DNA sequence: CATCAGAGCCCCAAA
DNA sequence: TATAATGGGTCTGATG
RNA sequence: GGGG
């Protein structure tokens, strides 16, 4: 019924490997990766699609699926194709696939009897933005590349290159599904060390410190002005539901009846004009002002839709607006309509 | 063997090799199969008897299990163990669901409405209401389980700057992120094969967003921002209580050309 | 915004339902931002927490299942059989629908195995590749638990 | 509120009250025009400046946003005719 | 005998 | 990217 | 936390 509480108990189902049994899995875990250069060398075919369907078969038919980075698709019938074209290769070469087939599945045992690693080092990176959990997922990925990296031959014991690892893969993780606004990992890394600068000097001035003594301390480029700015984007989401907190923000998007009522009164009192000028005039002006594609079209673009160059069409746009201010003064209507 | 060339042990001349002093023995309900020559079957692999191992055909496999193709030992292990289809998760509950003829189970229930005993004509009848349920409206079982799961229109979780040019986001997003998170990470991991512990505790994760989303506290821990012991406000706590949708929106609202004053 | 793209291309309401090639967004009434589903594809399937936990569970009752075995499968604890393949577990064979703890999972789909811790240099009374009977010494200090195939380790003396 | 120039709460038990009255129009106004049918709160609005007797009520959007909410739980929520044939209030801005 | 869902209305200033 | 590090921090009523 |  606690989900910390079932994954712990479960990780304690693996035992802790031995230093031999460390190198043993480490060992065939190397060999069965170089065993899959040299079968894509003898066989011709994908590196990467031929580790997969080493993987297929020591997993088992439950998982199959499209691996993207792959070019064809992992369904049971081209894993059988490429199952038979292994099994198809002399003692010599087939030898290989048993050798591959071995790597896989100490890889797993060495994945999952280090999973105790990773939570004792999530551990410590609690409330951070990631529940307890997420963290350990997120470690456990950087144990997944600490097993494909590892050189056992360098006679290090294994935990200590996954440790690295692990914390890069929890400090990533942090770093990239914390905020609700997403940051890139470097500003966080920038926004942080504005955070540990200003702390250091709270507690070495008695008070908190202004944006100058931020600037200070952060060294060459920072201003006053930069440190603000840092801080405005730094600022995470306050909740709407926070008590409602909500129901205090009025909704500016979608006018309202007193604009949309003026809105469709100036097009009322607009199409007015449309009339005592005429067709053309009442139409190089909609193209000038932006009326029918937005933008706004020079007196060059429109000599392409009449012909003339841009003189008429200067005199023909003089000639509407000259006669429609006539037309105010005398309707004395689009006044107010500011 | 070893890590460096000196420290090899080499065979000095001809001899036979003995073993002692080992660092633990570990015991095996298995079968060993001895080979000459090229084995057909490759370790991984699910046998069961009858199934042929290695030479050509000749050495088969007399119980049901797991191979384990041994090369120092040139013999060919079988670990006594069933190609057995157990799962876990919604994806076990979606297949038994889907494998339901719901009219079959119509006639064995009203078959079990002629028992006396009270307690087994009564639950014969609040399955059968639930049968009946779907065979009526022509919804299938299987849809109770999510495979794609919907999203809100923005607008209605919204995302907007206040007065202080400060953000304020409506906490279906957080519920949303949560489970894009747990999502995304999932299908990372099933392409790059971990191991079934880390999958399964990926899944049960998975499992736990979606019923944050739907139903924060129903079941389990609320989820809430941290800092704060406030639950997040799930999509069920949207629609209910007093607070709800219906009861603070549909059956009364508020209202224009209105006004109160002291009388 | 009201008839217009996110890169600016297209505008006005001349454009009505076209996609910008350049960004990909519709032209029409902003309005549909309320209107408008999305959706999230799962890996794997999961099951909507209404007709789980709503008692009598709808999906529990459909299938004759308990609440805590609802619990148990959904939430992996116990794996639920679909097919036993011949599996059978302490004698009796595995009927569909039973209800496995993890290690009777393991028992069946893995085999079952035990490894056995022998003191520094203390060497076996037993050779690499003996059938064992079941609380057969192996060595001064340690007996068998099961029976099977007996391996040696790491050997440190050949 | 006072001082967000707000509304006055019409709440259940005065929707009951005109429903006790049998009030039916008055109560509509209050669910449609006087709150949240943008449509008809703004042609209402337009119909008065002009002289106009008010128009007859849309939907109320708190309505769209109650479907789209149950949509959000993956519950199909279906406005049809007497003819059990589907009526979209979305005006086919919801669909493809 | 355990688990879940209910537990009056409207209004103010605050946050 | 390599010392080693491996298990957390009320109050009542209806229904199975 | 006040009003009715
Ligand atoms: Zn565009």
């Amino acid at each position: 019924s606690d989900p910390v509480r079932q994954y712990l108990h479960e990780i304690g189902q693996v035992p802790l490997l031995t230093l031999e049994e460390e190198v043993e899995l480490a060992r065939k875990v190397e060999e069965g990766m170089e065993a899959i250069k040299k079968l894509s060398e003898i066989t011709g075919l994908d590196p990467d699609l031929i580790r997969e369907v080493v993987r297929a078969k020591i997993l088992g038919s439950a998982r199959v699926r499209h691996i993207p980075g792959l070019k064809e698709t992992l369904d049971p019938k081209t894993v059988e194709e490429i199952d038979q074209k292994l099994k198809s290769l002399p003692k010599e070469h087939k030898r290989y696939l048993h050798i591959a087939r071995e790597g896989e599945a100490a890889r797993q045992h060495l994945i999952e009897a280090n999973l105790r690693l990773v939570v004792s080092i999530a551990k410590k990176y609690t409330g951070r933005g990631l529940s307890f959990l997420d963290l350990i997922q997120e470690g456990n990925q950087g144990l997944i590349r600490a097993v494909e990296k590892f050189e056992y031959k360098r006679r290090f014991k294994f935990s200590t290159y996954a440790t690295w690892w692990i914390r890069q893969a929890i400090n990533r993780a942090i770093a990239d599904q914390a905020r609700t606004i997403r940051i890139p990992v470097h500003m966080v890394e920038t926004i942080n060390k504005l955070s540990r600068t200003a702390r250091q000097l709270q507690q070495e001035l008695g008070r908190e410190p202004t944006y100058e003594e931020i600037a200070e301390a952060m060294g060459p480029g920072w201003d006053a002005k930069r440190v603000e700015e840092t801080l405005k984007i730094a600022q995470e989401p306050v909740s709407l539901e926070t008590p409602f907190y909500g129901d205090f923000i009025p909704d500016e998007h979608l006018p309202s009846p007193v604009d949309a009522a003026t809105q469709s009164l100036l097009s009322e009192e607009l199409e007015k004009a449309l009339s005592k000028l005429s067709e053309r005039e009442a139409m190089v002006l909609k193209l000038r002002k932006g009326l029918i594609d937005g933008r706004e079209h020079t007196l060059e673009e429109v000599g392409a839709f009449f012909g003339v160059t841009r003189e008429r069409i200067r005199q023909i746009e003089n000639k509407a607006l000259r006669k429609l201010k006539y037309h105010e003064s005398r309707t004395r209507k689009l006044r107010d309509f500011l | 063997a070893a890590i460096d060339p000196e420290e090899e042990v080499i065979a000095e001349a001809e001899g036979v090799v003995h073993l002692h002093e080992p660092a633990s023995i570990l015991v095996v309900k298995a079968r060993v199969y001895p080979f000459e020559d090229d084995v057909e079957v490759s370790t991984g692999d699910r046998v069961a008897p009858g199934d042929v191992l290695a030479d050509g055909g000749k050495v088969k496999s007399d119980v049901y299990g797991r191979v384990e193709v041994d090369l120092v030992r040139n013999v060919v292990r079988v670990v006594e163990s069933y190609d057995i289809d157990a799962r876990m998760g919604a994806e076990a509950i979606q297949q038994l669901l889907k494998e339901l003829d719901l009219e079959a189970l119509e006639k064995e229930l009203l078959e079990e409405m002629k028992h006396p005993s009270r307690a087994r004509r009564a639950k014969a009848r609040k399955r059968l209401e639930v049968v009946r349920a779907f065979l009526d409206s022509g919804n299938r079982p299987e849809w109770m389980i999510l495979e794609a799961v919907p999203v809100l229109p923005p607008d209605l979780r919204p995302m907007v700057q206040v007065d202080g040019g400060r953000f304020a986001t409506s906490d279906l997003n957080d519920l949303y992120r949560r489970l894009i998170n747990r999502n995304n990470r999932l299908k990372k991991l099933l392409a790059q094969g971990a191991p079934e512990i880390i999958i399964r505790n990926e899944k049960r994760m998975l499992q736990e967003a979606v019923d944050a989303l739907l139903d924060n506290g129903r079941r389990g821990a609320p989820v809430t921002n941290p800092g704060s012991d406030r639950p997040l406000r799930s999509l069920t706590d949207i629609l209910s209580g007093k607070q709800g949708r219906f009861r603070q929106n549909l059956l009364g609202k508020r209202v224009d050309y209105s006004g109160r004053s002291v009388i | 915004k009201d008839y217009e793209c996110a890169c600016g291309k297209y505008k006005r309401q001349r454009f009505e339902g076209k996609v910008c090639e350049r960004c990909g967004v519709e032209v029409t009434k902003s309005i549909v931002r309320r209107y408008r589903m999305g959706h999230i594809e799962l890996a794997t399937p999961a099951a909507h927490i209404w007709f789980v936990k709503d008692v009598p569970s709808k999906i529990g009752t459909l299938l004759d299942l308990s609440a805590t075995e609802l619990e148990q499968v959904l939430y992996f604890s116990k794996y639920i059989v679909l097919d036993p393949k011949g599996a059978i577990l302490n004698g009796v064979p595995v009927e569909k629908r039973q209800l496995l703890t993890d290690e009777e999972y393991r028992e069946l789909r893995y085999g079952k195995q035990e490894t056995y811790p022998l003191p520094p240099g203390v060497d076996a009374l037993v050779k690499d590749g003996e059938e064992v009977v079941k609380g057969q010494e192996l060595a001064p200090g340690v007996v068998s638990r099961l029976d099977g195939v007996a391996l040696y380790r790491f050997p440190r003396r050949v | 509120g006072k001082a967000q120039f707000g509304g006055q709460r019409f709440g259940e038990m005065e929707v009951w009250a005109l429903e006790a009255y049998g009030a039916a129009h008055t109560l509509q106004e209050m669910l449609t025009l006087k709150s949240d049918d943008i449509e008809g709160r703004n042609a209402a609005y337009e119909a008065i400046i002009k002289g106009e007797d008010v128009p007859e009520p849309s939907v109320p959007e708190s309505f769209r946003v109650l479907v789209k909410e149950l949509q959000a739980l993956a519950l199909d929520v279906q406005t049809l005719d007497e003819k059990d044939n589907p009526v979209d209030i979305f005006e086919g801005l919801a669909s493809k």
